[PDB]
RNA sequence: ACAGUUACCGUAGCUGUAGAUGAAUGCUAAUUAUAGAGUAUAUCUCCUAUGACACUGCAUAACAUAUAAAUGCUCCUUCCGCCAAAAAAAA
RNA sequence: GGCGAGAAGGGAAGUGUGUUUCAAAGAA
RNA sequence: GAAGUUAUGGUUUGAAAAAAAAA
RNA sequence: UUUUAUGAUCCCAGGCUGGUUUAAUAAGUCAAAGUUUAGCCGGGAAG
RNA sequence: AGAGGCUUGAUAGUACUACCGUAAGUACAUAAUAUACAGUCCCAGCAGUAGCGGUUAAACUAUAGAAGAGUCGAGUAUUAUCCAUACAUACCAGGCGUAAAAAGCGUUCAUCCAAAAAAU
RNA sequence: UAAUACAGGGUUGAACUGUGGGUUAGUUUCAAUGCCCAAGGCAGAGCACUGGAUUGGAUACCCAGGGAACUGUGCUCCCAUUAAUAAGAAUCA
RNA sequence: UUCUUUGCCUGGGGGUCGUUCCGUACAGUUGUAGGUAAAAGGUAUGUUAGAGACUUAGACUAGCGUUGGAGCACAUUGUUUCAUUCGAUAGUCCACGCUCAAUCUUACCAUACA
RNA sequence: UGAUUGGUAUUGCAUGCCUGGUGACUUA
RNA sequence: AACUAGUCUUAAACACACCGCUCGUCACGUAACA
RNA sequence: CGGUACGAAGUCGAAACAAGGUAGUUGAUGGUGAACCAGUGGCUGAACAAAAAA
C-alpha cells in the first residue's frame, strides 16, 4: 500500500489561516500599544505564537501602506510562484472551511514524542540508532556525556551610521582580558 | 611465468639463453654451474 | 577463483527453521493468509525445538 | 586477502604484483599526450576492409610532426588529399582497417571539409551556409489552420463582437467561403516582434 | 554537471516508450505532468454555463478537495475518540497492584507532571465516566464544600491519531475466463514513480528554458491538433 | 547499506520495484554482479544469501538474553508489565485480603493521580465549555465552532458551491 | 555500477555510461534588451481583483582562483626611490 | 652625505631538499 | 641551531675499498 | 680495517610543503599518493 | 524560434547536499509525431566491443522529412590528460587442480611470525 | 627386491631433555634421457644410411642389414623435472 | 570467507663497454614496435567415429522368377538440322511431366498479316 | 450451340497450393 | 562373418554438425623490429 | 641477412581432432620441399584387449 497514490491535506500557515479581520484588530492594537498589547500578549490571548504574531502585524502593515500610498492593490504586488501558490491554497480553504475566528496554535510547544524526519530517528552524536545495553539489576558505569562545541561568534561592540565593530570571540583562548 | 613460460614455450629462451645442459644448437656455458 | 572452499562461511547457510505457529503467524500478521481456524489450538499448544534436542546425540565407542 | 602483504619487505613487493593491463588510451600513443599533431601525406590510397565487411576504405600514411609515420583515416565522403598534402590528425579507431588508429580533422590544412554536409556539420566543419541562416527564421512564420470547429465557435460567441485588423466589426456570422480570422493579437507573435525588432 | 546527457535517458515518470506506449521515444519528459501524481485539492469549472445569468453554477468542488482540506472535530472523530479512549484506558483502569504502580501506568499512557498538559485522567479532583460510580476521593475525611469536580480534557495523541485516521481510510457475470491473464499481476516502475516523489530525478534545467517551453506549447499544440484534425477532415471530404 | 529511518529505498530504478517486492526499507541496495556469462542467475543466490544475513532486534534480544533498544521505542521489546499487577479480585476475597494485608502509608509524590476506576465509553467535548476566564471572543469563536461541529448539516458533501 | 559480448555455468579481457580537468579543434553568439498598454475580441469565475491567463533570464545587470615552455638574430640598460632634519625659506 | 634596492632567482644538491618533533637571554 | 625521517623509474648485468705482496 | 642483498661500489631523471567547501548514514580532520596567490630553501668574483 | 550545438538503431536509471508520498503550469486552451517517407545497394558510407549496408534501411545521406522528436543551452560538440566509475593498483578489495600462476626434490643464513597476546 | 659389508629413514618402548620452531638467499648436496668429454667396443637391440615392398609419390608406417646413443664420485639440470594441487597451525571420536 | 612464511600471475600473442672478468668471454634478458575482441575451462544435448556391444526388425540365406547375353518398343545420351521446344538428372532422372503428339495438342523453326 | 482484360519470358534461392525420400506419432 | 534401421556405451578440437574441423612450405603485396 | 605481423586466397600434400586410419605430445638430438619422420627417455593433455581357485 505505500505506493497508493493517497492524498493529505495540505498544510497552511497559521497568519494565513486566521480570518483577515482578526489580523487587522491585532495590528490596530500592536500598532497602538506595543507595550500593553505586547506580542506575547497578543498571541496568549488570540491563540497564536509571537512569530505568527509578527508575521501578522509585518504583513498588514505593509499592504496598509501599499493601500493608502496607492502604490499597488492587492492584486499588483509583484510576488513570487510560492507566495501565489499560497495565496490561491488559503483561497481555497477559507471557500472550503472558512477562515478561523480565533488561533489555535501554542504558545510554547511541549516535549512530546513525535516523528520529524529522519533527522529526529537517531543520536547524531553517538552515531547509533539502537542502544544495546546488558541485563542487570544493579547500576552500570554512567555515560560518558559529550561536551558543548566551542566555535567562534562575532558580537557586535559598536555601530554607528558609518563603521560597524564587532569582537570576533574564540571560546578556547584561556587568557581573556 | 604466465609470458615466461609463453616465451619458453614458443622457443625464444631455447635459442637466446645459455644452457649448462648444451645441447648442439644451443647456446653453451663457459663457466662453472651453479644454480641462479 | 573457486566455489565451496568458504568452509565456516557461506559453504554453510545459517537460516532459522520457522515450524507451522511461526509461518502462520507471520502469514496472518501480514495478512496473505485468513487466519485458519486451528492456528489458536497450535498456538496455544507450540511445536517443541527438535533442532536442539537433535544435537543432544553424541556418539559413543563400542 | 592479507596474504599479499606478509614479512617485512611488503611495501616494496606488494606495490609491484598489480594489474598490468594496457593503458586505457594507448590506441593512440604516436600523438604524445597531445590532442592532435600535424602531419604530412606520405602516401593516400583505398584499403580493403576486414571481412565480413567489403567496400573501399579511404587511408593515408602520415609522417607525423615527431617524425612517426602512421595510418590515418580519412571519415567523409571524398577528399582532396594527395602526396605532400598537411593535415591535422586526431585520436580516433577505424575499427575495419588493420591497425588505423587516427583520424584526420576536417576543414583544417589541406583537408577540405565534406561537401554537401548538413548534418553532423560540427564533426566535418560545415558552416551554417546563409540560406540555413535565412530558413531557420523564415520557418516560424506561422500558419493559419482551422477544423471548422473554430467555425463553430466563432459564429456562435465572437461574430458577435468582432474587430477587423483595420478595427471593422462584423455585421454577420462567417459566410461558406469565409476563413476564421486570426487573432490580432496573439496570431504570429513571435515572429511578428523578431521582424518588428530587426525594423 | 554540464552538457547533455550521455548515456541512457528514460522518462522520469517510469513508463515504457515505444511504438504503441505512452511516450514514442526516450527522454525525460520533466513536463508531462499527467503522468504523476498531483492532487486536485481546489475547484472545477466547465467551458460552458447554460443558465441566462452567471451564477457560478459550473464550478464544482474536487473529490480531492475533501482530503486536502479536511475537517476536524466531526461526531464520528468524537466517538472514535470515546471508543479507544475507554480501550486505551482498559490497562490503568483495570491495574490493581497499588498507587505507585496505577500513576506510572497513567502517566506511560498520558505524559503528565509539572509545567506538563495533561488530560488529568487521574487526577483526584477530575471526573471519569466509571461504570460503577463511586465517591470521588474514609467518612471521615472528604471535601466538606461543594467543589464539583473538574472535566477530563483529551489525550492529545489519541485525539490526532483519530483525527489523522481519516487521510489513511480509503473508499451474474459473463462466464468469460481469462488464459492470457497473470498470476500474480505485475509491479512496474511506473506504479512507484507516480506517486512516490523523492524517488524522481531532479532537473538540470534551466527553469527559463521549462518555461519557455511551456509557452512554445501553449502556441504549438493546438496547430499540430488542427494539422491532424484537418487531414482527417480533407480525407472526409474528399470521400463524400 | 542501512539509511537513517525516514530516507526509504535507494537503489538502480530498474531494481527499485524489486527492492519494494523484497519490502525492505531505509536501505541502499547496490549490485556489483557477475562479468561472466551469467548475469541473473547466480546474482539471484548471491541476493538470497545477502537477505539470509538479515535479522532483527528481537532475534538478537532473544538469542542473547541482552537489550537492543530501537531509540525512537525503547523498551518496545523487552518491556513486560507482569501480570501480577492486573489480577482482578471478588469482594469477599478482597476483604480477606485488606485483613490479611500490612497497610502502608501513601506517597503524595509516588501516589497521586491514581483515582481511575473501570471506565466506559463516553462522548466529550471540552473544547467549548464556556468559562469565566475565557475572553470575549474566545466564547464566540467557540459556540460557533461547536454549532458547526454538531450541526446536521455535517457530513453534507455537495460538489457545487451553488447548488441546483 | 548498470547494461552488452550469439545454448548454459565459470575464468578473462573488451565496449558504453560518472567524476577532475579546461589544454587544442569544429559550429555558434556577443556589445544585452529599444519601447510601455487599456479594451489585448471568446469562455468561466463571491481571494472581485485588467482573477483564471499565458512575449519581458528585461537590471543598481554581471563578468572569477592558480600559470607566461624551447632555439636564433637585433636592440635597451649608464640621470633607481626618499631625505637639505644631506647647516634650510632662518620670528 | 644618510638609508633602501636580486626584473623577486628553480642555474647546485638523493639520502639531498624539505617535512615532523624540539630548543634558543641580555643587564652574566 | 639539533633529532627522526620506506625511496621511485630507466629490465639490470654484487661485491667495493684499504691493507699485504709485486717489481 | 671499513661498507655491503635492510641494496655497499656505482650511471641517467626529477627542490620539498600547505590550500577551509567537498552531496552518499563515504566521516569529527576528504582518509595510501592528484592544487592554485603562499611557506622553507636555492655559492662566489672590479684583484 | 525569444539560439545554437549534439543526438534522432538496441544498451547505460539518467545520481547524490534542504525537503524525503503531506503536492496543484490542477482544470480549459489541449492533442500528437518518425521501426511515415525519400536517395544508395556489401557501393557510397556509418559505428563504441557487438555490428549495419546484398536494390522496400527506425543503423548510410537528407529536417520545407513538418510550426517533427530527446537533452543541454550562451553554449555545445570532438580530441587529449587521469588515482581513466568495482579494465577494484585488489589493506578495505583479485588469483595459482582443470581456465595465468607452487620453484625438480631438499639443507641452511638474514628477515618474518609462533609459543607467557595488552602491560611490564 | 637371496646372503654379506657400510650407512640412513620409518615404526614401537625406556631413559634423557625442557619452546630448543614454522618458513627460508648474497646458499649449495643430489637429480631421466639427450648433447660435449672420457671409457670401452662387437650378448641383445638400434638414429643416419643402404636395398626389398605399398603408394601418382613418398625422404614413413612394413621387411633385411646397420661403425650414432645403451653401465662414468665428469660436464652436468633443459623438461608433460620425479608421491600428486608448496610448507606449517586449527577445526573431527 | 581462521592464522604464519616463501615462490609465481595480470586477456591473447609477437619481435627483441655492466666488467683494472679470461671478450666470438663472464654476468644478464617476460615486458617499449607490429596485430588483436577475443581466447580459453566445464555440463547438456545432437552429429560423427576406417570404436564397441546388442535386438534379430529388416537384410542375407532358402524358394518362385528377373535383368547384364539376342530382337523389338519407350525414354535418355551422342550426332545432325532453320528448328528437331522445354523440364526431370544417385538414392528421389531415364514407358518420368507427356493417363498415349499423323492434323490440333506445340510451348521449336520457316513464311507473311496485325 | 451463353469465349475472352497479353506473355509456356527469367526467378522453385521469394512464396501459396501439391508431391518424392528419410524420421517420428507411447498414457494412462 | 559382414550391411541398413534403430537402440545402448565410450571419444571428440565436430555444432552450417566428417561433403566437419584443421597443419605447413612455396607464391603474393603493406609494414615493424633487426 | 635470417626470422615476424597483417590482406589475399593460388599450387603441393593431409600433420592434428574418432584407435584421425603409424596414439598424442615433451627434453636434447639425427634426417627430410612442406606439414613432418626415426631412435631414446619422459608424461597422459591416449586408446585396444583384459584373470574366479588351485
Amino acid at each position: 500500500d505505500r505506493l497508493l497514490p493517497r492524498v493529505f491535506p495540505l498544510k497552511l500557515p497559521a497568519h494565513r489561516r486566521v480570518d483577515p479581520l482578526l489580523r487587522e484588530y491585532i495590528f490596530f492594537l500592536h500598532s497602538m500599544d506595543p507595550a500593553r498589547f505586547s506580542i506575547r500578549k497578543l498571541g496568549e490571548r488570540y491563540g497564536l505564537k509571537e512569530r505568527t504574531v509578527e508575521l501578522i502585524c509585518r504583513e498588514f502593515s505593509v499592504a496598509e501602506f501599499l493601500r493608502r500610498t496607492e502604490l499597488a492593490t492587492p492584486y499588483t504586488r509583484r510576488v513570487s510562484r510560492e507566495k501565489a501558490v499560497l495565496r490561491m491554497k488559503e483561497a481555497l480553504f477559507s471557500l472550503k472551511l472558512g477562515y478561523d475566528q480565533l488561533g489555535d496554535e501554542d504558545l510554547d510547544e511541549q516535549e512530546e514524542h513525535e516523528f520529524r524526519g529522519f533527522r529526529s530517528t537517531q543520536d547524531w552524536i553517538q552515531r547509533q540508532n539502537i542502544e544495546v545495553e546488558m541485563m542487570s539489576a544493579f547500576p552500570l558505569p554512567a555515560k560518558r556525556n559529550p561536551l558543548p562545541k566551542r566555535v567562534d561568534v562575532d558580537v557586535t561592540v559598536h555601530n554607528t551610521s558609518k563603521l560597524k565593530v564587532m569582537n570576533w570571540i574564540d571560546p578556547n583562548d584561556k587568557v581573556v582580558f | 611465468c604466465s609470458d615466461r613460460k609463453r616465451k619458453i614455450l614458443n622457443g625464444t629462451e631455447y635459442i637466446r639463453r645459455k644452457s649448462s645442459h648444451r645441447g648442439r644448437i644451443k647456446r653453451g656455458s663457459q663457466a662453472p654451474a651453479f644454480k641462479r | 577463483g573457486k566455489g565451496a572452499v568458504h568452509y565456516t562461511g557461506t559453504n554453510f547457510r545459517r537460516v532459522q527453521r520457522l515450524d507451522i505457529v511461526d509461518r502462520m503467524r507471520a502469514l496472518v500478521a501480514q495478512g496473505l493468509v485468513d487466519a485458519p481456524l486451528w492456528l489458536s489450538a497450535a498456538e496455544r499448544a507450540p511445536p517443541m525445538e527438535l533442532s536442539n534436542l537433535k544435537l543432544m546425540d553424541r556418539k559413543v565407542h563400542n | 586477502s592479507t596474504r599479499s602483504i606478509s614479512g617485512r619487505l611488503f611495501y616494496k613487493r606488494r606495490p609491484l604484483q598489480v594489474p598490468k593491463l594496457k593503458p586505457p588510451n594507448i590506441r593512440s600513443k604516436w600523438l604524445e599526450g597531445a590532442p592532435q599533431k600535424k602531419g604530412i601525406c606520405v602516401k593516400v590510397r583505398v584499403q580493403t576492409p576486414r571481412k565480413p565487411n567489403s567496400g573501399l576504405r579511404k587511408v593515408a600514411r602520415v609522417r607525423l610532426s615527431t617524425g612517426r609515420t602512421v595510418l590515418v583515416y580519412i571519415p567523409g565522403i571524398g577528399h582532396n588529399l594527395n602526396v605532400h598534402s598537411v593535415v591535422l590528425v586526431r585520436g580516433g579507431r577505424c575499427k575495419d582497417v588493420p591497425g588505423c588508429n587516427y583520424k584526420a580533422v576536417r576543414g583544417v590544412a589541406d583537408l577540405l571539409p565534406v561537401k554537401n554536409r548538413e548534418r553532423k556539420r560540427s564533426k566535418y566543419g560545415v558552416k551554417l551556409s546563409s540560406e540555413k541562416k535565412e530558413w531557420r527564421l523564415q520557418r516560424w512564420n506561422n500558419k493559419h489552420l482551422t477544423i471548422e470547429k473554430d467555425r463553430e465557435l466563432f459564429n456562435q460567441f465572437r461574430w458577435m463582437t468582432w474587430r477587423n485588423e483595420e478595427g471593422e466589426m462584423r455585421t454577420s456570422p462567417l459566410a461558406d467561403d469565409e476563413e476564421v480570422p486570426r487573432h490580432t493579437q496573439l496570431f504570429n507573435r513571435w515572429y511578428r516582434l523578431k521582424m518588428q525588432r530587426e525594423g | 554537471p554540464r552538457g547533455s546527457h550521455r548515456g541512457g535517458v528514460f522518462p522520469v515518470s517510469g513508463l515504457t516508450w515505444g511504438m504503441n506506449r505512452p511516450y514514442l521515444k526516450r527522454g525525460l519528459y520533466q513536463h508531462r505532468r499527467d503522468h504523476i501524481f498531483t492532487p486536485r485539492w481546489g475547484t472545477r469549472t466547465a467551458n460552458f454555463n447554460p443558465s441566462a445569468l452567471p451564477d457560478g453554477s459550473t464550478r464544482r468542488w474536487e473529490n480531492d478537495a475533501f482530503k486536502a482540506w479536511p475537517l476536524y472535530g466531526l461526531p464520528h472523530h468524537v466517538k472514535l475518540y470515546a471508543v479507544n479512549e475507554a480501550r486505551y484506558l482498559v490497562p490503568a483502569a483495570r491495574c490493581t497492584a497499588g498507587p505507585e504502580i496505577t500513576q506510572y501506568i497513567l502517566n506511560q499512557l498520558d505524559p503528565g507532571g509539572a509545567g506538563r498538559n495533561c488530560s488529568g485522567i487521574g487526577r483526584p479532583d477530575v471526573r471519569l465516566p466509571l461504570a460503577k460510580p463511586a465517591a470521588p476521593s474514609s467518612p471521615d475525611v472528604f471535601d466538606p464544600f461543594g467543589t464539583p469536580l473538574s472535566e477530563r480534557s483529551r489525550i492529545k495523541r489519541l485525539y490526532n491519531l483519530v483525527c489523522e485516521a481519516d487521510s489513511w481510510r480509503v473508499k451474474n457475470a459473463f462466464p468469460f475466463v481469462d488464459e492470457k491473464a497473470a498470476l500474480v499481476r505485475d509491479l512496474p516502475l511506473a506504479e512507484i514513480l507516480y506517486c512516490r516523489h523523492t524517488h524522481r530525478l531532479q532537473s538540470r534545467r534551466h527553469p527559463f528554458w521549462i518555461d519557455m517551453g511551456y509557452k512554445k506549447r501553449i502556441v504549438r499544440i493546438p496547430y499540430l491538433y488542427r494539422r491532424r484534425v484537418a487531414k482527417e477532415e480533407a480525407q472526409e471530404r474528399e470521400f463524400g | 547499506v542501512p539509511r537513517p529511518l525516514g530516507k526509504g529505498l535507494k537503489s538502480n530504478l530498474r531494481y527499485l520495484p524489486l527492492l519494494y517486492l523484497m519490502g525492505i526499507d531505509n536501505c541502499r541496495v547496490s549490485f556489483y554482479g557477475p562479468s561472466a556469462s551469467a548475469r541473473w542467475f547466480t546474482r539471484a543466490k548471491a541476493l538470497k544469501r545477502a537477505l539470509e544475513q538479515l535479522q532483527s532486534r528481537r532475534t538478537l534480544a532473544n538469542a542473547t538474553g541482552q537489550k537492543y533498544d530501537l531509540l525512537v521505542a525503547p523498551g518496545e521489546h523487552w518491556m513486560h508489565w507482569p501480570d501480577r499487577w492486573f489480577r482482578p479480585i471478588s469482594t469477599e476475597y478482597a476483604r480477606m485480603l485488606e485483613r490479611i494485608k500490612k497497610k502502608r502509608p501513601p506517597s503524595y509524590r509516588r501516589g497521586f493521580r491514581a483515582a481511575i476506576d473501570e471506565v466506559i465509553p463516553e462522548e466529550i467535548r471540552p473544547e467549548f465549555t464556556p468559562y469565566t476566564w475565557k475572553s470575549p471572543l474566545q466564547k464566540w469563536a467557540e459556540e460557533l465552532k461547536r454549532k458547526r461541529l454538531t450541526s446536521h448539516n455535517v457530513y453534507e458533501t455537495e460538489v457545487f458551491l451553488h447548488p441546483p
